[PDB]
């Protein structure tokens, strides 16, 4: 769809194509069908990949839109509750690794760099979304889910929320009673003094 | 240097307070 980019008086819009048919989803029919044989045969480089549809890109619309906008949230959903839950349990971990999906949190792969993309797609850290980036600002109109919602690195607070969850996880576990009672704790110290 | 360096980037937004509306709510107004 476009506008009508000949027009005379100036608008916000100057010009404006829409990729109507989202058909980026006929692809992801092929894609998402392939991971279906296994979760990460999902992949951020099925998110590099948006090259490969229309020689472009995934600034995706529609429902897609939405579904690209909520992509890592997606993923990171119940990982959510893996934490709220099951941080008082174990599988914290595993959400940890699907940040590391979104993201690299963890204190690794320094030297690999490239390895999880000769593009740099990713960052060292990739502080915004994977396939979000950083943006032109805005002028407000804001109801609470404009914020939860907003185009902006602040989600961040996640990872930061989840590695409290981790420590603090441990913490409980060193408040069991056990002789070995600084020990493991250690990594409560790794973690706090990684911020 | 230690492999993989720690680096918690705290992304410099110079962070300054903000003001409550709801003190002088009256912006209300």
């Amino acid at each position: 769809l476009q506008f009508p980019e000949a027009s005379s008086a100036d608008v916000w819009y100057i010009g404006k194509q829409i990729r109507l048919n989202t058909l980026f989803a006929k692809e992801l029919i092929g894609k998402a069908s392939r991971s279906l044989d296994l979760v990460l045969s999902w992949e951020t480089q099925n998110s590099r990949l948006e090259e490969a549809i229309l020689g472009g890109a995934a600034e995706l619309i529609d429902l897609d839109g939405a579904n690209g906008i909520y992509f890592w949230e997606l993923f990171f959903h119940m990982p959510f509750m893996v934490s709220w839950r099951f941080n008082v349990e174990q599988r914290y971990e595993d959400a940890n690794r699907w940040v590391k999906y979104l993201f690299n949190p963890f204190e690794c792969e320094d030297e690999p760099a490239l390895l999880l993309g000769k593009p740099p797609y990713w960052n060292s850290r990739p502080l915004v979304d994977e396939p979000f980036k950083g943006y032109s600002l805005t002028q407000p109109s804001d109801p609470d889910a404009i914020a939860a919602s907003d185009p902006i690195h602040y989600r961040k607070a996640v990872f930061n929320f989840l590695t409290k969850n981790i420590i603090d996880q441990g913490d409980m576990e060193y408040r069991k009673l056990q002789p070995s009672a600084r020990t493991l704790a250690r990594l409560s110290y790794s973690t706090a003094s990684s911020l | 240097l230690f492999p993989e360096p720690w680096d918690n980037f705290c992304r410099p937004g110079a962070i300054e307070a903000l003001d409550s509306p709801a003190s002088y709510l009256l912006d209300l107004y």
